[PDB]
């Protein structure tokens, strides 16, 4: 299961000055329905003969 | 005299709560007297003779 993160514009950082501003609130959001990896699979069937 | 840490605001500012508990206790009257209407701005105009 391959998790992402859906809201990268939305983290919000800011630049501090010497002042008693206020400062913004924020979360990390992930994708509500990940992308499921699942193996597949290559195969045969050998035959060889008892008396080779 | 106890000090106890409040939280940080969105401010980013910290908030520490000080508090101080005190009384007093009188156990008997006649341990306390007072002296009332006593003035402070009087001074005495004393004679002066110099040579």
């Amino acid at each position: 299961r391959l998790n992402r993160v859906n809201n990268t514009d939305d983290i919000q950082v800011a630049c501090t000055q010497r002042d008693e501003a206020t400062l913004p609130q924020t979360f990390v959001d992930y994708a509500p329905e990940p992308r499921e990896y699942f193996l597949n699979g290559v195969s045969t069937v050998l035959d060889v003969h008892t008396r080779v | 005299l106890s000090v106890r840490f409040m939280g940080i605001n969105r401010n980013a500012i910290a908030s520490y709560l000080i508090s101080l508990y005190c009384s007093l206790a009188v156990l008997t009257d006649d341990a306390l007297a007072v002296l009332d209407d006593v003035e402070v701005d009087k001074y005495h105009d004393y004679p002066v003779n110099y040579k």
